[PDB]
């Protein structure tokens, strides 16, 4: 369950500052690392965000025609995975493609969806050596990842918290008639709220009634009745002022999300390649 | 010293979610999927999928960082 | 690394277990096993006094090991032990104990799905923890298939039995039944040697069910057609038990896995609440 759950213990963070500060830690260790071990070759926290954001959405590109269909709660454990031990590790140390593939890898293991190392392999499109290579370095990086979680596998998506209210809305909310119709944005607005660093920042059942919330907004229907009726926030004054921040703050994430340019990606990847093969 | 039941003192810093027990009487179970015959001999039922979504749905609602 | 190795503890299908500095180390092109797996992603999640912690985790490359707490017997040793009394209040104390834990893990969505003497650890203070979570699941989706070869065949629920695919809290509470009457008569209940073998016993010893009291029988996929047996009645079985305790065991043991009593339902039963009340751990007996 969530509210006792470790990814709200440890991986829920009070600001994108906190993040900012893990991720630029992250990468002065690595800077240090190198120069002891024995500069234009390092990057830049930003590059590094750069990189993720881009090896972020291939890891959505893998898990999306991925045979047999992955589920979408492996996806975001996957998802979840990558952003979490890039917050602590530099893309430098780790390489990004390798990393996601044994995110999914993990997911896959920890979700309970049963797929064989052969059919995992067989999905990407390189020869057959390539995939044997790549199953070698996921085997050799899945133990890193779970370190680098802490052990911390399970991970609460938004989307069963989003069936939750969508139930919860068809039962105790009339006037929203057909609450379906408010499914397919709201679940567009959650691709994009996982494009952000939403999932470190706010629980998933917060996530999923903004991205409700948002489609609402969008269709013209105004339903905060919902929650100071339906979730009694009439009361708590405070409550839904803060529950009401809180949702302002992470439409104002998702409006503030520039995604990589591919101009830029091309110099980063290079960037990455040379300080891979450099070290 | 005899034993007195008490229930699990759990935080969900969230909305009340309705008793499972209660679920039918209030209307959920209109909004969730029929347990198949088979599933019911097993001990499965729409009930609990429906309790199930509801305390995810309101679990850390109002809980902040 | 930084533990040892004192003395073998126990093999199992997946892993052995030895103790080490006091902790106990389950040492485990596929990877890293996916039982460890679901033990850690399990057992991360849960804080009970009545489940089992874990505490470290380590291995290179695809091997695992998991450390726990040290612990320092379990329910099949106190059963087996023929020096040991097991008084009506070592036996609501033991039933206690195991319903509160399973209590606190059927709440978070998750059977236990392997409960038997041996899975139920104590320690020299008399706590009982639930442990071995290598086939815990978690349950609520009906989109998450499950399989019916889970709980050893002594203890397992007559719709596992009967293949069902979906189940709920039921398959735990049966065997806590079957514990149960493992504490009171000292010997395995339904020794089965079979699949077959296990329903037969379970039917000749409570009678056969019919729909009234499993409405759904017959549309599990492996459900086969047994002679009517009378069954013995339960204060036949177990001659020294109360009306309270015949009540729990009735309730644990009924055939309809929704009819079968929660683990919260069983601690509100007027079995707990009675005289004399529960062991407490520091009394609780030790071999
Ligand atoms: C591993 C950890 C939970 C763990 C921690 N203690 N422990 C014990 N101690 C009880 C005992 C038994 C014999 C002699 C001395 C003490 C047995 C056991 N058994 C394993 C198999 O060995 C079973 O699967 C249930 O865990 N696993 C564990």
């Amino acid at each position: 369950m969530y509210h006792n759950s470790s990814q709200k213990r440890h991986w829920t963070f009070s600001s994108e500052e906190q993040l900012a500060r893990l991720r630029a830690d992250a990468n002065r260790k690595f800077r240090c690392k190198a120069v002891a071990n024995g500069d234009p070759v390092f990057l830049e926290p930003h590059e590094e965000m750069t990189l993720c954001k881009y090896y972020e959405k291939r890891l959505l590109e893998f898990c999306s025609v991925f045979k047999p269909a992955m589920p979408r709660s492996v996806v975001g454990t996957a998802c979840m995975y990558f952003k979490r031990f890039y917050l602590n590790n530099s893309v430098m140390e780790y390489h990004p493609r390798i990393i996601m593939l044994t995110c999914a890898f993990l997911a896959c293991k920890v979700d309970e969806f049963n797929v064989s190392s052969p059919q995992f392999v067989g999905n990407l499109r390189e020869s057959p050596l390539g995939q044997e290579k790549a199953l070698e370095q996921i085997l050799e990086y899945e133990l890193l990842l779970i370190q680098q979680l802490n052990f911390h596998l399970i991970v609460h998506n938004p989307y069963r918290p989003f069936e939750g209210f969508l139930i919860d809305l068809k039962t105790r909310y009339p006037i929203l008639e057909n609450p379906e119709i408010l499914r397919k944005t709201a679940d567009d607005f959650l691709n994009r709220i996982a494009l952000t660093d939403a999932y470190l920042l706010y629980t998933p059942s917060q996530i999923a009634l903004t991205a409700i919330l948002s489609s609402a907004s969008r269709a013209g229907i105004t339903m905060e009745s919902y929650l100071s009726e339906s979730l009694m926030l009439k009361e708590n004054r405070t409550c839904l002022s803060q529950l009401l921040d809180i949702m302002k703050s992470m439409r104002n994430l998702v409006k503030k999300y520039e995604p990589p340019r591919s101009e830029e990606v091309a110099v980063l990847k290079q960037k990455l390649e040379r300080c891979h093969s450099a070290e | 010293a005899l034993y007195e039941y008490q229930p699990l003192q759990i935080e969900t810093y969230g909305p009340h979610v309705p008793e499972l027990e209660m679920l039918g009487r209030l209307g959920y179970l209109n909004h969730v999927r029929a347990a198949s015959p088979q599933d019911l001999a097993g001990g499965y039922t729409s009930s609990l999928a429906c309790h199930r979504a509801l305390q995810d749905a309101f679990s850390g609602l109002f809980w902040q960082p | 690394k930084r533990y040892e190795k004192l003395d073998f503890l126990g093999e199992g299908q997946f892993a052995t277990v030895y103790k080490a500095r006091i902790v106990a180390i389950k040492k485990i092109k596929d990877g890293i096993n996916r039982t460890a797996l679901r033990e850690i992603k399990l057992l991360q999640e849960l804080s009970h006094p009545n489940i089992i912690g874990l505490l470290d985790a380590f291995g290179h490359k695809s091997n695992i090991s998991l450390v726990f707490d040290f612990m320092e017997t379990d329910l099949e040793v106190i059963i087996k032990d023929n020096s040991l009394v097991l008084t009506p209040s070592h036996i609501k104390a033991y039933m206690l104990m195991t319903l509160q834990g399973l209590e606190y893990l059927h709440q978070h969505w998750i059977l236990h799905r392997d409960l038997k003497p041996n899975n139920l650890l104590l320690d020299e203070n008399g706590v009982l923890k639930l442990a071995d979570f290598g086939l815990a699941k978690s349950f609520g989706s009906p989109n998450r298939a499950y399989t019916h070869q889970v709980v050893t065949r002594w203890y397992r629920a007559p719709e596992l039995l009967f293949g069902a695919r979906m189940y709920g809290v039921g398959v735990d509470m049966w065997a806590v039944g079957c514990i149960l009457a493992e504490l009171l008569l000292r010997v395995p209940f339904l020794p089965g040697d079979s699949d077959l073998d296990q329903l037969t016993r379970i039917f000749e010893t409570l009678g056969t069910p019919t729909e009234e009291q499993w409405p759904d029988m017959c549309s599990l996929p492996d459900y086969v057609t047994f002679k009517s047996f009378p069954g013995i009645p339960l204060h036949h079985i177990f001659s020294a038990a109360g009306d309270d305790l015949l009540d729990l065991i009735q309730g644990l043991f009924l055939f309809n896995p929704c009819a079968r009593i929660t683990a919260t339902q069983a601690l509100k039963m007027k079995y707990f609440s009675n005289r004399p009340g529960p062991t407490p751990g520091c009394q609780l007996p030790r071999p």
